[PDB]
């Protein structure tokens, strides 16, 4: 059969056809813009400076120019057609020089074509007296041969292998498409954006083809998924792309003014097509398709379109290299823009879900009665009321194994409730047991008792908390008897008071799985109790999905790979800029800049890598036998939070410089200019507003130390300025202590009139610099 | 039809039951549906439908209320409650309302067939104004909000369906829906016809420096604001990327950019902000206040304060000297 | 000469802003504020939901004074 | 626009004069916008956002460049015909 | 006015200093204007509407205006002096 059956049978996105076209658009619409001033501006060495008069004949009175070519190594050019003075007189030499780039070399290949204006010129040109004066291209070697009707005579500095040779040299970097956007030789109808615009189909539609392919026409038995591997096994991504070049490349030539908005709408529609066909993909489909497509555009640029090449005065060349830097620092910010959209916003619905995963365990859990917690001897029936039917309870709650219990001992027990005020935060810290008991209580009678060490493992440790910080150990308690018995155990642990006296904390933690959305969860409750009697509360849901090395080339590897190869590349080439100028490289953006950014791009990939092993090894870990252990996912949870964090921060400065790339239009290039001019004027006003708030704050907390509760209009008039939302409800309730950075961001969002001062001074710094891109 | 929820749009179809008149009869159905599980693991979204009249104002209330059961387990509530007006004319100011809706209708084909008029050959361009787009867009909107009142008010037929017998469920969704639609449509009308006020407001030599001011200003203002928009849209992918799965107030992209602008107003809530991510929490915030009050805030006021002396420096120069 | 200024002034900078630390850092603030909520806030008794920062009669003026304020008098104290 | 939108729902646009105070206020922060965003899910926070960025970024600018502007054309002119005859 | 107005109402004009420091805060938004709408609902509401708007777009710019206008003459006079021989 049939093949073409009905796409579009859910109402999922998948994101990642819409980003990579989103960029390959964007791309085209900076570069065209580019494009055409490169183009608007150039509308408009193979030689020396030296005479190239010829009077060994006469007879040669025609109104005529001449030609030089010299190749190359990619250096080329054609005839010159200046403004001399003698005119081509009868028998006179026709001398001058020419604006002519092309830097060819000290080879045997320069070709010399004497045109004729009508009656051929009969005098015999040698040469051109020059030796050497700025590159040597070429020498001053007689020739003086005549050759057909305005024909070229051809030297050193009709047989097959000179008819079309001349095109392997000519057309090599000009019929390629690709490699020629920034090499056209002048003369030529194709405006430079003709073909970009072509290209930029081309690609487009290499993409639809793909998509559709992926999409619509899997019939074979369905040729992929059920017996498709994601890693690439040179049929299931190459051949495919090979296939789906060729059965659309022909349009390509068909198509190589108005017949060039149908371009924009064909493009508008193959791109519209590959977003609808795209939404039905499970995971590896799209990594397949974007390998598939890369193979396609990869084997487009090497085996084919070389195989269809058959068939004032002086800083004007300036801008036409910087033009030509910029094109090429363009293509690579796209792709590795590209790169690390893919790395950071793959899974979006994955995000979403996991909001809503985490607020529903937290409010099926009863966080708010966990979190009023009044004493730490409590909560076992809180266990037995809300945790044994939240798990063991034939309802929505997939465990993927029982939960455990990890409470400390201190080795030292702790004095009475506080008669009064209780402790302030943590007081009284001692040290930690880490010794063996015996059932009931810590006294081992004949060996190693129920009570055994449960010495800390290698994996997700600590949690910054109220007390101190333990890593991976305590008092291991199963707690497990699913059926009915865990109720029995939980008494028969309460009955014998396992952790009754010196009892920091509980570190209650399981498991959960989403078998719906496909993201796993990590729970972990703590009940520190600073003292004997009431107790703390502190617990944290991490959703994260499990994904690890063995299950092929998923886009995060991919994306690591390719983060990493830009690290290096980025490295080398701060390197070398680094050694060929060789030290004294400061007081710049420079390496400040280039290294850090290397250390994220490797950070991010490097932890994604961390947190695919560790969930791999979690994993099999847990297979080993699931009524036996717990197997503690808790850190892999940890290492993807970090890692989504590096990626985000990563995307942030791509995006900031993006902003900075603004100043490439005229009139838009102040902006960016005058917050660079202003730098020390700004960090002088934050100093000064700095050392005021000090002396202020210095004030206000020296100032009232007294705590009256009344209008003390004297020491008030100070104090109680803004305090009404400072004094204790600003930041003073433990921001004070846990954020010192927020509470300056909490009081400068206060007070930011004062921040106006900046208008005082980036004003005057703007006119300035509309004195001086006007004026002069 | 379907509805558009929190999570999900969902359809118009399902299991259903229409209650009973008294509370004991509807108790006892209730009951029943409680006692025979009809709430199970499968069930997706519940809705619960009704109206009432209230005849000393004639006004008409439609009440829904919906819970939806996500996959990810929990509840979520929402509701609306809708007034309608479908027995119009009652009073004498009800037809001075009809007859005003009549000029109305003949000032927008007035206003259509001056616009036709004039685009014909007088400036085929015409699009280098800025009024004439202001033109074209209100009356397109007056155009919009004139169909959607005509295909609204035009049938009734549920109402008339309901006076027939009323032991059933009278049907009033679609109108409540056409209600709101036509709402947001006139609102935003007048919004822009009041706009269209600065076109006449040029009495004087402050008036036209003003005008004049801002209209050489709106260029590099927007020139600036694609910068400032870009980093502002930098600022909220990483609170989403971020804090989006642990604070509710950065759950969603748009939700980020609202509570981004509140921020500007102060209206910000540290307490959760900060335990989300002891480190990158802080920083996040405190360089998002100073870039955004220091240094952003100030290159609009850079910009204008240039232009605006440009300007008068401009006006001054010609005049006096002539 | 400035140097000499600058660098006497550092000295008695650095002396000052530790000496002021001993002043601030006492935990002062700590004993006054567990003395006003012990003294404060606590209810008269447990069958009235009434502190002395919410008195509005005299009738709770005599059952404070017999009440929450002995048993904050009465239970490192009482000086005289 | 607000009376139009809120007028029946928010409790501080239901009259036109609520409506002033309430906007008045909005530019000190002091609404919920819980309720806003919940009585209109769009077109509620495009009221909201357009009208932060027109009153912060415009208009209060607007009326700072008229005043630099002034003050110094006066304090110009003041000492060009005095000091200076 | 305030004082006159809201004295014997809402106890945040109580006495002549707390309306000032309730002035002060206001400026820096920490505004109630539930009690003020209710203990007198007009004048009431017009104090607010125009102490807020004299205040945050008119009064408050003029001290920028003046710093504004000493630091052009001051960098004036400084760059053009100097910096010529
Ligand atoms: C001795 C140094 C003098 C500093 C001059 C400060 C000028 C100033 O604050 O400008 C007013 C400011 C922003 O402008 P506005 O629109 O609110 O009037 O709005 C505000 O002021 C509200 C913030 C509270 C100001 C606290 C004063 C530091
Ligand atoms: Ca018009």
């Amino acid at each position: 059969h049939v093949r073409f059956v009905f796409p579009e049978p859910t109402a999922d996105v998948n994101y990642i056809v819409m980003l990579t076209c989103a960029v390959c658009l964007v791309t085209y619409m900076v570069m065209a813009a580019i494009l055409h001033k490169l183009d608007q501006l150039d509308a408009s060495r193979f030689k020396y400076e030296i005479l190239v008069k010829t009077g060994w004949g006469r007879g040669s009175g025609t109104t005529a120019h001449v030609g030089i070519m010299l190749y190359g190594v990619d250096s080329r050019s054609g005839h010159r057609h200046l403004d001399g003075d003698r005119a081509f007189h009868r028998n006179s030499l026709d001398i001058f020089r020419i604006a002519t780039p092309h830097s060819l070399g000290s080879v045997w290949k320069i070709r010399v074509w004497h045109d004729n204006k009508g009656l051929s010129p009969a005098w015999f040109l040698q040469h051109v007296i020059v030796r050497d004066l700025q590159t040597a291209r070429s020498a001053f070697f007689l020739v003086n041969d005549w050759l057909s009707v305005e024909t070229e005579a051809n030297g050193g500095l009709l047989r097959f292998r000179r008819l079309l040779v001349a095109e392997l040299q000519r057309g090599f970097f000009d019929k390629h498409i690709w490699l020629s956007i920034w090499d056209r030789p002048p003369r030529s109808r194709f405006t430079r954006i003709q073909r970009a615009t072509c290209c930029v189909l081309l690609i487009c539609l290499f993409l639809g083809a793909n998509a559709v392919w992926y999409g619509a026409v899997g019939d074979s038995a369905y040729s992929t998924g059920h017996v498709s591997r994601l890693s690439p096994l040179s049929v299931d991504t190459v051949a495919v792309g090979l296939v789906s070049s060729v059965v659309v490349y022909p349009v390509y030539l068909a198509i190589l003014s108005l017949a060039h908005g149908l371009s924009l709408l064909l493009v508008a529609v193959a791109v519209a097509v590959s977003g609808w066909v795209g939404a039905s993909f499970p995971p590896g489909v799209s990594v397949a398709w974007l390998l598939s497509s890369s193979a396609s555009f990869l084997a487009s640029f090497l085996g084919w379109e070389p195989l269809k090449v058959l068939l004032l005065a002086k800083e004007e060349a300036r801008k036409v290299k910087r033009l030509h830097g910029m094109l090429r620092s363009l293509l690579v910010y796209m792709l590795f823009l590209l790169v690390t959209l893919l790395a950071s916003y793959g899974d979006a619905s994955c995000h979403g879900h996991a909001y809503r995963l985490q607020s529903a365990i937290k409010q099926e859990l009863h966080s708010r009665a966990f979190l009023a917690i009044t004493r730490s001897e409590e909560l076992w029936p809180w266990m037995a009321h809300v945790l044994l039917p939240y798990v063991h309870g034939n309802q929505s709650s997939p465990e993927l194994g029982p939960p455990r219990l990890r409470q400390v001992r201190l080795q030292e027990a702790l004095y009475p409730d506080p008669p009064g005020p209780r402790v302030h935060t943590c007081s009284a810290a001692g040290g930690f047991s880490t010794s063996d008991y015996d059932v009931g209580w810590e006294s081992p009678h004949n060996g190693s008792g129920t009570w055994a060490y449960s010495a800390p493992d290698l994996l997700g440790a600590w949690s910054w908390g109220s007390c101190a910080v333990y890593d991976s150990g305590g008092y291991v308690q199963e707690l497990g008897l699913s059926l009915e018995e865990s109720r029995d155990r939980l008494r028969f642990l309460q009955l014998h008071n396992w952790l009754d006296n010196r009892s920091r904390a509980v570190f209650l933690e399981l498991t959960r799985y989403s078998p719906a959305v496909g993201l796993h969860a990590a729970v972990t409750l703590r009940l520190e109790f600073p003292a004997a009697g009431r107790a703390l509360a502190a617990l944290s849901v991490r959703p994260f999905a499990l994904r690890r090395l063995s299950a092929g080339l998923s886009l995060p590897l991919l994306t690591s790979v390719c983060l990493l190869l830009f690290a290096v590349h980025f490295a080398v080439a701060e390197a070398r800029t680094w050694h060929r100028e060789g030290r004294w490289r400061v007081l710049r953006l420079g390496a400040w800049a280039r290294w850090l950014l290397v250390a994220l791009t490797a950070a991010t990939a490097l932890v994604r890598l961390a947190q695919l092993g560790a969930a791999d090894r979690q994993w099999t870990r847990f297979v080993r036998g699931r009524p036996r252990r717990f197997t503690s996912f808790d850190q892999v949870a940890q290492l993807s939070s970090a890692a989504r964090g590096l990626a985000a921060s990563l995307l942030f400065l791509l995006l900031v410089k993006a902003a900075q790339q603004l100043r490439f239009v005229r009139q838009w290039s102040v902006f960016g200019k005058t917050l660079c001019r202003a730098l020390p004027e700004l960090l002088g006003v934050t100093l000064g507003l700095v050392v005021l708030g000090v002396a202020y704050a210095q004030l206000a907390i020296l100032l009232v130390s007294s705590c009256v509760d009344s209008l003390w209009s004297v020491a008030q008039a100070l104090l109680v300025l803004c305090p009404g939302t400072g004094l204790s409800t600003l930041c003073p309730a433990e921001s004070w202590h846990l954020s010192p950075l927020l509470c300056v961001g909490l009081w400068a969002l206060r007070l930011w009139g004062a921040l106006r001062l900046g208008a005082v001074i980036l004003r005057w710094r703007y006119h300035a610099l509309r004195g001086e891109l006007y004026r002069p | 039809s379907s509805h558009w929820g929190i999570i999900a749009t969902y359809s118009g179809a399902g299991y259903y039951l229409d209650l009973s008149r008294t509370r004991e009869e509807t108790a006892a159905q209730v009951a029943s549906l409680k006692k025979n599980v009809w709430l199970d693991r499968g069930t997706r979204a519940t809705f619960i439908d009704f109206s009432v009249y209230n005849a000393n104002i004639n006004l008409f209330c439609v009440v829904r209320l919906l819970v939806e059961f996500p996959a990810t387990g929990g509840v979520i509530p929402s509701w609306q409650f809708q007034p309608l007006k479908l027995i119009r004319y009652v009073t004498t100011f009800d037809f001075f309302l009809a007859a005003c809706e009549i000029i109305f209708c003949f000032f927008i084909f007035y206003y259509v067939v001056e616009e036709i008029l004039e685009i014909r050959i007088h400036k085929l361009h015409y699009f280098r104004s800025f009024w004439n787009c202001l033109d074209v867009v209100i009356v397109v909107l007056s155009v919009v909000a004139i169909g959607i009142n005509i295909y609204r008010t035009s049938n009734v037929e549920v109402l008339l369906q309901f006076l027939e017998d009323q032991n059933t469920f009278p049907n009033f969704e679609h109108l409540a829906y056409w209600q709101i639609q036509f709402n947001n449509i006139a609102a935003v009308t007048v919004f822009f016809v009041w706009i269209k006020l600065f076109k006449f407001i040029n009495f004087n030599r402050t008036m036209s420096q003003l005008s004049t001011t801002m209209s050489r200003c709106a260029k590099d203002l927007f020139g600036f604001a694609i910068m400032f928009f870009i980093i502002f849209l930098a600022y909220a992918q990483l609170a989403y990327l971020v804090f989006g799965t642990q604070v509710d107030d950065f759950s969603t992209f748009q939700e980020c950019i609202f509570t981004q602008f509140r921020i500007i107003l102060g209206d910000i809530n540290f307490a959760e902000i900060e335990e989300a991510n002891r480190v990158l929490g802080p920083i996040y915030f405190t360089t998002f206040v100073f870039f955004m009050f220091f240094i952003l805030l100030n290159m609009f006021l850079a910009i204008i304060n240039d232009t605006y002396s440009e300007v008068k420096s401009d006006l001054a120069q010609q005049k006096a000297e002539m | 000469s400035v140097l000499r200024e600058l660098v006497t002034y550092l000295l008695f900078l650095i002396v000052l802003c530790i000496l002021t630390y001993g002043m601030m850092s006492s935990n002062v603030y700590y004993y006054t504020r567990m003395m006003s909520q012990l003294f404060l806030d606590t209810p008269v008794s447990k069958t009235e939901k009434t502190n002395f920062k919410t008195l509005s009669s005299m009738e709770d003026f005599w059952k404070f004074t017999e009440g929450s304020l002995l048993d904050g008098l009465y239970w490192n104290l009482l000086l005289g």
